[PDB]
C-alpha cells in the first residue's frame, strides 16, 4: 500500500501542468480518490473527488472551470489536468484514498506530495478554538473544536475526523466518525463530543505526539478543515 | 460373541428402565393451566434480490444488522439488512456448498459443500478485497454444517459419520468425535460453547464434550433422518426437526422426551429450526412452501409465513428483532 | 470385531452412571425462564413502530 | 346489435386486465416471453377501451356527431393501435420457432434485451406510418372530387384510399405479418408429428396449431381482402358491407387473451 | 440516501449488481451433466478421451460452439440418497455399465433401478453406455454362458428391427433389452432412455450433443401443449 505522486516545479503564470498520482499495491480500481492541497503556511483544504466507478464527479468552488480530474484504471494511475495557473494555485497536492460501505474508514492513507510554485457561503465553517498549548510529557492533554452546524444526523452518525499530521511528514488519520478509533494507531487516543462542541483527548504523552492537529467535517460537499493546533515540547 | 451382546442388551434395557423410573408427570398437565399467546401475525419488511440459483445456507451476525447468505450458482453475498445494500460478493472454487458461517467477531466468514473442504475467508485486510487464509483438509464425506468458536477454533460436521475439532492457525485436527452411525446432518454449540449436540442419520442424537472429546449422552425417539438441531437459550434443552414431519424436545439433565410438536395435516419433512429470544416461540420450515409458528410450551400451531419454492434455511436475530427465511427460489425475505 | 463390542460396551457403561432428576422440576425450570424474560422478546410482544428499524 | 357489441367491448376489457395484473402481480411469471405477452395485453386493452365505442356509436347511427379533427384523429389512431396487435401475433410465432427448431439456443437468445427491441418495434412503426399518412395528405390524395362525395358529402367519415394506398396497406400490415405466420406454423407441424411417431411406436398439433391459424385467418383475411380491391373496383360497394368488417378486427382482439394465455397450463393454475 | 456516504455505498451496491448482471448472461447459456458409473466401468477414461481425498470433478468440453459442464462425484462412500438433491436441474445423466463380466452386472441392473425410480429424478432423462464391447466380443466364442446367469436367455432370440457373428449381437441386445425393459417398465413418458454401443471411440461428444438437443426439443414441445 503506497501511493507516489509526479509533476511539480515551476510554472509561468497563465500556464497549464497535468499532474500524475501511481498507485500500486492495493484494488485501486474499488477506492474513490480525493485531491487535497496544503498553503505554505496555512491549513489544509479539498480540490476535487472522483468515485469508483467514475459516475460522480464534485469540484470546488475555488476551482471549478479550470482544472481536471481523469482516472485509468487498467494503468493503475491518476490524472489532475490544470489550465491558466492564477497566483494562488502555489501550494503542495496530496493523493488520498476513500472507500465507502458500511463500516468502512475513509481518508486512511495519504500519498507523499508534491510541490507546485507559481511566480508572480451556504458551507459550513470549521473553527480551531486554540492555536497552540504547552503540554508535559506524560500528563493529560485535550483539543477542542467548534463547528458552525450540527453534523449529527438522522441515521445516528455524526461525520468528524482527526488527522494529527506530524512536523515533516504526510498526514494520517486517528478517529473516524468522532468515536471510532484507526487500525495502527496506540489506544490512548479518544474523542467525544455533542454536534457541535468536540474534542480529542490524550492519556499519556510521548516523544511521537508532536505536531499539528486538524478537524475535518464529512456531512456534505464542500469538505471543509480546520486551522490547527500545534503542540510545542 | 453372544456374551458382548447379552451384556449390551442388558445395560439398554437398564438405562431405558432408570430413565422411565424418573418419568413422573407430563409437561402438558403442568402447562395446561398457562393460557396461550394467541395468534401472530408477521409482516415481510424487505425482500433481497440477487442470487441466481437455490439458496441453501444462510448465518445473521452479532451486530444484528449484517448477514451472509450462499447459493447454488457457487457465490457468497453479504447483505446490509437494513438498506438492503450489497457490502461484498465473493465468488467460490466449487459451486457445491451447503453451509456457511459468519464470525462472532465479523472478521471471518466460512464455507464448504461437497469438495470436502471447509474455507475461511478474510473480510478486513489492507488491500480492498477478500481473500481467502486458510483451507481445511481432512474429512472424506461432504460437509454439512460449520460453528465458530473463536477466531481460532471451529467445529465442523462432515458426511463421514465423523465430527472435527480445528486449529485454524495450524490447519490440522485437534479431535475426532467418532460414535454415529450414519452420515451427519447438523450440530449446534451452546452458549458457553463447552458442549455442543448433533443429529445424524441414524435418528439419534448425541452430546459431547469439546475439551475431553467424547460422547457424554445419547438420545432417540425419532423414526427417520434427522435434518436441523437447535438448541435453547437457557442451554438445558434442544429441538430436533426430523423427515417424518415431526419435532421433538428433549432435555439434558432429565434425559427424556418431552412433548412433540406435529400435525395431522403435514407430510413433508422439515429442513430447519429456530428458537426466539425468550425461547416461548419455536418455528420450523417445511417442504410444502411454508414455515409455521408453534408455541414452544402447548405444542399449539399458531402462525404461518407463507414463498415460492422449498423453504431451506432460517435464522433469528441476537436480539429477537427480526427473522430472515431463504427458500429454493433464490428470493431472502425479512419478516417482523 | 471383539474391539467394537468391546467399545460399544464401554461406552454403554460409561453413560449408564450419570445423575438424572425429577421431569417436573425440568418442566417448572423451562416455565420460569420462559416466564421471567418474558419483556424482551419483540416478536412475542409487538413493538411500536417507533423502537424498531425495519419500519416500513 | 348494440348489445353484441357492448358485450365484446366488456370481454375485451376485463380479459386484458386480468391478463395484465396477473403477468406482473406475480414474481413468478417474470420471464421475457411473458413480457412479451404482457406488451400486447396492454395494447389490446388500448384499443378495447378508446377506439371501441366511439366506433359503436357512429355505428349505431349513419353519421358521426363530432369535428373534423377529431374524425382524423380517431382513424389514424386506429390505424396505429390495430397494426399492432397483428405485429405483436407475428412477434410471438418468432420465439416458438427458436423454442423448437433451436432448442439448445433458446435462453442465449431470447433475452431481456431482444424482447425490449422487439416490443419498440411494435409499437414506434404503426403509430409514426399511421400519423405521418392521415394527417399529411397521403391519406385520399389520388381522387380528391370523388371522395367527397362518396364519403364527405354527408355521412361519418371512414378511411378513404386510393389505387396506391391501398396496396401499400395491405403489404405492409397483412401480408408480411401473415407471410411469416403460416410459414414457421408450417414448419412446426411437421416436427411435432415425426417427434410423436416414435413416443409411440418405436396428432395433438393438429388440434392447437388449427385454432391459432384459423381465428387469425378468419378475423382479418374478409375485411383486407376487401379492402384493397375497392380502389381497383369501381366502388361498387354498399357502406354495410364494409361496415361489420370491423368487428371482425374488434373481435380478433377480445379472442386474442382466451387463446394466448388461457389455453396452457402454466398460468390456469398459478 | 441523504448523505454521501449512502450515495457512495449506493453506487457501490450499483456496481456489484451490474456484475451480477454479466454473471448470470454467462451462466444462463451452459448445460449441466452428471455423471455415474461403476469402478470397472470406463467412466475413469472416458472422461480422458473426451479431454488429495477430492470429493467432486468437474470437465468441461464444447462442441458446435455449445457449453457443456459434466460433474464427476469423488471420494464419497457406499449410498447416495443424501447429496442426489443437489442434481435435480441437469440436463440429462449418464450412465456407464461394464457389460464384460456376467457377474456383477445384476448389481448394475439393481444401481440403474434405483436411479431411474428416485423422487427427486423425476424429469431427468439418462443415457444409457455400454461400454468395453471388443471385451464382450472375445469372451462370447470362447464358450462363460449366460443362460446359468439369467435362465430366460434361453427363449430370446435378435428382434427384427435390430440392425447390426449372429450370437454376438444375440448377447448385445440381451443385455441391451433387459437394461430398456428395466427403463419401459415405468416412466409416464416423463423422462426417456438413449442407450449406446461405446467401445474403448471419439463420436461420444457428438452423441451427447444430439441426445440433449432431442431431449430439450421433446420438452419444449411438451410445454406448449404441441406433444
Ligand atoms: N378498427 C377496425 C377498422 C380498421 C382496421 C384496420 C384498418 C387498416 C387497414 C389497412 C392498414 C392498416 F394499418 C389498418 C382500417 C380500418
Amino acid at each position: 500500500v503506497q501511493l507516489v505522486e509526479s509533476g511539480g516545479g515551476l510554472v509561468q503564470p497563465g500556464g497549464s501542468r497535468k499532474l500524475s498520482c501511481s498507485a500500486s499495491g492495493f484494488a485501486f480500481s474499488s477506492f474513490g480518490m480525493h485531491w487535497v492541497r496544503q498553503a505554505p503556511e496555512k491549513g489544509l483544504e479539498w480540490v476535487a473527488y472522483i468515485s469508483s466507478g467514475s459516475g460522480t464527479i464534485y469540484y470546488a468552488d475555488t476551482v471549478k472551470g479550470r482544472f481536471t480530474i481523469s482516472r485509468d484504471d487498467p494503468k493503475n494511475t491518476l490524472f489532475l489536468q490544470m489550465t491558466s495557473l492564477r497566483s494562488e494555485d502555489t501550494a503542495m497536492y496530496y493523493c488520498v484514498r476513500s472507500i465507502y460501505y458500511y463500516g468502512s474508514s475513509p481518508f486512511d492513507f495519504w500519498g507523499q506530495g508534491t510541490t507546485l510554485t507559481v511566480s508572480a457561503s451556504a458551507d459550513i465553517v470549521m473553527t480551531q478554538a486554540t492555536s497552540s498549548v504547552p503540554v508535559t510529557p506524560g500528563e493529560s492533554v485535550s483539543i477542542s473544536c467548534r463547528s458552525s452546524k450540527s453534523l449529527l444526523h438522522s441515521n445516528g452518525n455524526t461525520y468528524l475526523y482527526w488527522f494529527l499530521q506530524r512536523p515533516g511528514q504526510s498526514p494520517q488519520l486517528l478517529i473516524y466518525r468522532m468515536s471510532n478509533l484507526a487500525s495502527g494507531v496506540p489506544d490512548r487516543f479518544s474523542g467525544s463530543g455533542s454536534g457541535t462542541a468536540f474534542t480529542l483527548t490524550i492519556s499519556r504523552l510521548e516523544a511521537e505526539d508532536v505536531g499539528v492537529y486538524y478537524c475535518m467535517q464529512h456531512l456534505e460537499y464542500p469538505l471543509t478543515f480546520g486551522a490547527g493546533t500545534k503542540l510545542e515540547l | 460373541l453372544d456374551q458382548l451382546r447379552q451384556e449390551a442388551e442388558q445395560l439398554k434395557n437398564q438405562i431405558r428402565d432408570a430413565r422411565k423410573a424418573c418419568a413422573d408427570a407430563t409437561l402438558s398437565q403442568i402447562t395446561n393451566n398457562i393460557d396461550p399467546v394467541g395468534r401472530i401475525q408477521m409482516r415481510t419488511r424487505r425482500t433481497l434480490r440477487g442470487h441466481l440459483a437455490k439458496i441453501y445456507a444462510m448465518h445473521w451476525g452479532t451486530d444484528s444488522r449484517l448477514l451472509v447468505s450462499a447459493s447454488q450458482d457457487g457465490k457468497l453475498i453479504i447483505w446490509d439488512s437494513y438498506t438492503t445494500n450489497k457490502v461484498h460478493a465473493i465468488p467460490l472454487r466449487s459451486s457445491w456448498v451447503m453451509t456457511c458461517a459468519y464470525a462472532p467477531s465479523g472478521n471471518y466468514v466460512a464455507c464448504g459443500g461437497l469438495d470436502n473442504i471447509c474455507s475461511i475467508y478474510n473480510l478486513k485486510t489492507r488491500e480492498g478485497n477478500v481473500r481467502v487464509s486458510r483451507e481445511l483438509a481432512g474429512h472424506t464425506g461432504y460437509l454439512s454444517c460449520c460453528r465458530f468458536l473463536d477466531d481460532n477454533q471451529i467445529v465442523t460436521s462432515s458426511g463421514d459419520t465423523t465430527c472435527a475439532l480445528w486449529d485454524i492457525e495450524t490447519g490440522q485436527q485437534t479431535t475426532t468425535f467418532t460414535g454415529h452411525t450414519g452420515d451427519v446432518m447438523s450440530l449446534s454449540l451452546a452458549p458457553d460453547t463447552r458442549l455442543f449436540v448433533s443429529g445424524a442419520c441414524d435418528a439419534s442424537a448425541k452430546l459431547w464434550d469439546v475439551r475431553e472429546g467424547m460422547c457424554r449422552q445419547t438420545f432417540t425417539g425419532h423414526e427417520s433422518d434427522i435434518n436441523a438441531i437447535c438448541f435453547f437459550p437457557n442451554g438445558n434443552a434442544f429441538a430436533t426437526g426430523s423427515d417424518d414431519a415431526t419435532c421433538r424436545l428433549f432435555d439434558l439433565r432429565a434425559d427424556q422426551e418431552l412433548m412433540t410438536y406435529s400435525h395431522d395435516n403435514i407430510i413433508c419433512g422439515i429442513t430447519s429450526v429456530s428458537f426466539s429470544k425468550s425461547g416461548r416461540l419455536l418455528l420450523a420450515g417445511y417442504d410444502d412452501f411454508n414455515c409455521n409458528v408453534w408455541d414452544a410450551l402447548k405444542a399449539d400451531r399458531a402462525g404461518v409465513l407463507a414463498h415460492d419454492n422449498r423453504v431451506s434455511c432460517l435464522g433469528v436475530t441476537d436480539d429477537g428483532m427480526a427473522v430472515a427465511t431463504g427458500s429454493w427460489d433464490s428470493f431472502l425475505k425479512i419478516w417482523n | 470385531s471383539i474391539a467394537q463390542a468391546r467399545k460399544l460396551v464401554e461406552q454403554l457403561k460409561m453413560e449408564a452412571n450419570i445423575d438424572r432428576i425429577k421431569v417436573s422440576k425440568a418442566a417448572a425450570d423451562l416455565m420460569a425462564y420462559c416466564e421471567a424474560h418474558a419483556k424482551e422478546d419483540p416478536l412475542l410482544t409487538p413493538v411500536p413502530a417507533s423502537e424498531n428499524p425495519f419500519r416500513e | 346489435l348494440y348489445s353484441l357489441m357492448s358485450l365484446i367491448i366488456l370481454a375485451t376489457l376485463v380479459g386484458n386486465l386480468i391478463v395484465i395484473i396477473s403477468i406482473s402481480h406475480f414474481k413468478q411469471l417474470h420471464t421475457p416471453t411473458n413480457w412479451l405477452l404482457h406488451s400486447m395485453a396492454i395494447v389490446d386493452f388500448l384499443l378495447g377501451c378508446l377506439i371501441m365505442p366511439c366506433s359503436m356509436v357512429r355505428t349505431v347511427e349513419r353519421c358521426w356527431y363530432f369535428g373534423e379533427i377529431l374524425c382524423k384523429v380517431h382513424t389514424s389512431t386506429d390505424i396505429m393501435l390495430s397494426s399492432a396487435s397483428i405485429f405483436h401475433l407475428a412477434f410471438i410465432s418468432i420465439d416458438r420457432y427458436c423454442a423448437v427448431c433451436d432448442p439448445l439456443r433458446y435462453k442465449a437468445k431470447i433475452n431481456i434485451s431482444t424482447i425490449l427491441v422487439m416490443i419498440l418495434v411494435s409499437w414506434s412503426l404503426p403509430a409514426v406510418y399511421a400519423f405521418g399518412m392521415i394527417f399529411l395528405e397521403l391519406n385520399l390524395k389520388g381522387v380528391e372530387e370523388l371522395y367527397r362525395s362518396q364519403v364527405s358529402d354527408l355521412g361519418g367519415c371512414s378511411p378513404f384510399f386510393s389505387k396506391v394506398s391501398g396496396v401499400l396497406a395491405f403489404m405492409t400490415s397483412f401480408y408480411i405479418p401473415g407471410s411469416v405466420m403460416l410459414f414457421v406454423y408450417y414448419r412446426i407441424y411437421f416436427i411435432a408429428k415425426g417427434q410423436a411417431r416414435s413416443i409411440n411406436r418405436t396428432t395433438k398439433a393438429a388440434k392447437t396449431l388449427g385454432i391459432m391459424v384459423g381465428v387469425f385467418l378468419v378475423c382479418w383475411c374478409p375485411f383486407f381482402l376487401c379492402t384493397v380491391l375497392d380502389p381497383f373496383l369501381g366502388y361498387v360497394i354498399p357502406p354495410s358491407l364494409n361496415d361489420a368488417l370491423y368487428w371482425f378486427g374488434y373481435l380478433n382482439s377480445a379472442l386474442n387473451p382466451m387463446v394466448y394465455a388461457f389455453f396452457y397450463p402454466w398460468f390456469r393454475r398459478a | 440516501t441523504l448523505s454521501a456516504e449512502d450515495k457512495a455505498a449506493v453506487e457501490r451496491s450499483k456496481m456489484i449488481e451490474k456484475q451480477l448482471q454479466k454473471d448470470k448472461q454467462v451462466y444462463r447459456a451452459t448445460h449441466r451433466l452428471l455423471l455415474l458409473g461403476a469402478d470397472n466401468s470406463g467412466k475413469s477414461t472416458i472422461v480422458k478421451q473426451m479431454r488429495k481425498t477430492s470429493g467432486i470433478f468437474e470437465t468441461k468440453f464444447q462442441v458446435d460452439k455449445v457449453n457443456f459442464h459434466m460433474f464427476d462425484v469423488g471420494a464419497q462412500r457406499d449410498e447416495r440418497r443424501k447429496w442426489i438433491q443437489c442434481f435435480n436441474d441437469v440436463t440429462a445423466i449418464i450412465f456407464v455399465v461394464d457389460s464384460s463380466d456376467y457377474n456383477r452386472l445384476q448389481e448394475a441392473l439393481n444401481d440403474f433401478k434405483s436411479i431411474w425410480n428416485n423422487r427427486w429424478l423425476r424429469t431427468i432423462s439418462v443415457i444409457l453406455f455400454l461400454n468395453k464391447q471388443d471385451l464382450l466380443a472375445e469372451k462370447v466364442l470362447a464358450g462363460s454362458k449366460i443362460e446359468d446367469y439369467f435362465p430366460e436367455f434361453a427363449r430370446y432370440t435378435t428382434p427384427e428391427d435390430a440392425t447390426p457373428d449372429p450370437r454376438v449381437t444375440r448377447a448385445k441386445y440381451f443385455i441391451r433389452d433387459e437394461f430398456l425393459r428395466i427403463s419401459t417398465a415405468s416412466g409416464d413418458g416423463r423422462h426417456y432412455c438413449y442407450p449406446h454401443f461405446t467401445c474403448s471411440d471419439t463420436e461420444n461428444a457428438r452423441r451427447i450433443f444430439n441426445d440433449c438437443r432431442d431431449i430439450i426439443q421433446r420438452m419444449h414441445l411438451r410445454q406448449y401443449e404441441l406433444l
